[PDB]
């Protein structure tokens, strides 16, 4: 009765914390599904601009009656490149909002555990059950989710910050370095944790 | 009481987590995530966080050295050394207000400062310690050396999201004789393209840059 | 207090079972697993009447007829089990440790096989499997 209130104070904090992670995981997957045809379109524009940069426009005998074609074609191609990149900065702002509110909720959970720490023993934290995992497993899984979101955001931000229009082999390799970022992570991390804690959540 | 040492799993690699049994956590009186200083057997020490094993069995110790003394990454456990318990201590961590780091970068100031804040976010660190970046980390900082701090990290302390990060810096074979005559003939050529911070761009040309060494097979040309 | 009856596993249901527990799995009812103090995700030990044993992972099924352990057909061949027999289920209180050297004997002999990528297939599809001598 005296120790009844401290453990149920941490358990409703975990119950509040998990569906927030489910909602932002849906937001993250929608933004990552939107990012790919923009990168394919940017690779097509890099191909067209490198093919225009290879060529001289006075040795072609038909193209002497239009002696200003190069900067006009270059101007239109680069106006389409600025559209695609501004659309891509919008997706990066969505990923930043997801990262910030996930980290604030995880810090709130660890603060309420630090407040209610010494009253409950180690043996109350370590005890598992037939419907729920222990408190220490769920806190460790929340810390893993936070670290995965931080690392994936900074890898995608540095790849998006290395784009220049003076080096065009980089723009045609960007498409596969994005898939190499997505293939290097721990596959299906959030869904397994939510499937493990769903019996604790519904009860 | 003696505890064995085991190699770490694939989920503890680069997480700064020490996996203890329940009797050792009862004897230390530690909570989850509290700071444990491990005095290593072959000199040096490291700082870790206490987390429990899933099995509940007591008699085993695993450790991941990330905040280490320099040249004290001796946590490989091929020979299976045993550690005694008298070598682990529970160390209080006050929060900090200012740190001082010296960075070792991989092969501007704002990106190096942003990568330092991002690595050291919510960690316990001590003085004269190397913080090593985990593999696959984004950015350009490979390591940090801890120099100083205002609440004095000699019994260590915790960096917070609102602490300040500042950048200071203080890092404290066969001679073969017989080729003496030709060893300095090489320098009278090659010393002048070694003292060049674009000074010979400003005044001069370029002495040759294309030397050739010849000799019988065994006079030690590669070692020269 | 330990003797249950075997049955086949419920089909479908492959969107409510985490991907790391796919090839090592038994299913149980919630009141049966509440009775003989088994937790979710922890290993259990299965012993038949012949003395053959296996170590698997429990999952809350919420459905299986109360009193029915569900095993796959490779488990039923490995322990020696027809569907409709008796089996002894226990939880593990000891320790599980990382193996480092595993002598395996190939059965029959197909094309001698690239060994290193056969070892890659073994260590990719079988992870977290608790091994005993004499199991397949
Ligand atoms: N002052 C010296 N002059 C010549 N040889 C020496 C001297 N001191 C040591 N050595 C010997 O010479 C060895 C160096 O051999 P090294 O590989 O440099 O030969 P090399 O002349 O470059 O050979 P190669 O003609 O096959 O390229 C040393 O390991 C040592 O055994």
């Amino acid at each position: 009765m005296t120790q009844d209130r401290p453990l149920l104070a941490v358990q409703e904090a975990l119950k509040k914390c998990f569906p927030v992670v489910e909602e932002q995981q849906g937001l993250w997957q929608s933004a990552l599904r939107d990012c790919q045809p923009l990168l394919s379109s940017l690779s097509n524009l890099a191909e067209q601009l490198q093919a225009a940069q290879n060529l001289r426009f006075e040795d072609v005998p038909a193209l002497r009656a239009f002696p200003d074609l190069k900067e006009r074609l270059r101007r239109k191609q680069l106006v389409a490149g600025d559209i695609v990149l501004d659309k891509l900065g919008e997706r990066l702002a969505i990923l930043l909002k997801v990262r910030d509110m996930v980290s604030s909720h995880v810090e709130r959970v660890f603060q309420i555990y630090e407040q209610h720490a010494d009253t409950v023993g180690i043996d109350a934290v370590l005890q598992p059950s037939a419907v729920s995992p222990s408190v220490a497993d769920m806190l460790e899984w929340l810390q893993d989710i936070e670290r995965h979101y931080r690392k994936s955001y900074l890898k995608r931000k540095y790849l998006l910050s290395s784009i220049q229009w003076g080096d065009l082999a980089n723009i045609q390799a960007l498409p596969k370095a994005w898939d190499r970022i997505s293939k290097d992570e721990h596959q299906d991390l959030v869904q397994d944790i939510l499937l493990n804690v769903s019996f604790f959540l519904e009860e | 009481p003696l505890l064995k040492l085991l190699p770490l799993d694939a989920r503890d690699r680069g997480t700064q987590r020490c996996r203890l049994g329940p009797a050792a956590l009862h004897a230390l009186g530690a909570r989850l995530g509290s700071a444990v200083k491990i005095s290593l057997p072959d000199g040096g020490s490291c700082l870790c966080t206490a987390w429990p094993r899933r099995d509940g069995a007591d008699g085993f110790v695993q450790l991941d050295p990330l905040c280490a003394s320099p040249g004290a990454a001796v946590g490989a456990s091929r020979s299976r050394r045993s550690l005694s318990l008298n070598r682990l201590l529970l160390v209080p961590c006050p929060p900090l207000r200012r740190v001082a780091v010296w960075p070792v970068l991989r092969e501007n100031t704002a990106a190096v400062l942003e990568a330092a804040q991002e690595l050291l976010r919510n960690r316990p660190i001590s003085l004269g310690h190397v913080v090593v970046a985990p593999p696959g980390a984004p950015g350009l900082v490979a390591a940090l050396h801890i120099v100083g701090g205002t609440p004095s990290p000699d019994p260590a302390g915790l960096v917070t999201p609102r602490t300040r990060v500042s950048l200071g810096g203080e890092p404290p074979e066969v001679p073969l004789g017989g080729l003496s005559e030709a060893a300095d003939s090489l320098r009278e050529l090659l010393r002048l393209p070694l003292r060049y911070p674009r000074a010979l761009t400003a005044l001069g040309l370029a002495v040759p840059r294309g030397v050739l060494l010849a000799g019988p097979p065994g006079v030690g040309k590669t070692q020269l | 207090s330990g003797t249950l009856t075997v049955t086949n596993l419920l089909e479908k249901v492959d969107d409510k079972i985490p991907k790391t527990f796919q090839n090592s799995l038994i299913h149980l009812g919630l009141n049966t697993m509440k009775s003989a103090n088994i937790c979710i995700g922890r290993p259990v030990l299965l012993t038949s009447l012949n003395g053959k044993q296996e170590v698997y992972t429990a999952w809350p099924m919420a459905g299986f007829p109360g009193g029915k352990v569900g095993l796959s057909e490779m488990a039923q061949k490995n322990v020696g089990v027809r569907p409709g027999d008796a089996i002894q289920v226990q939880p593990l209180v000891g320790a599980v440790l990382q193996a480092e050297e595993m002598d395996v004997a190939l059965s029959d002999k197909d094309m001698e096989i690239n060994e290193e990528e056969l070892t890659g297939c073994i260590l990719r599809k079988l992870d977290g499997k608790i091994v005993l001598p004499g199991n397949f």
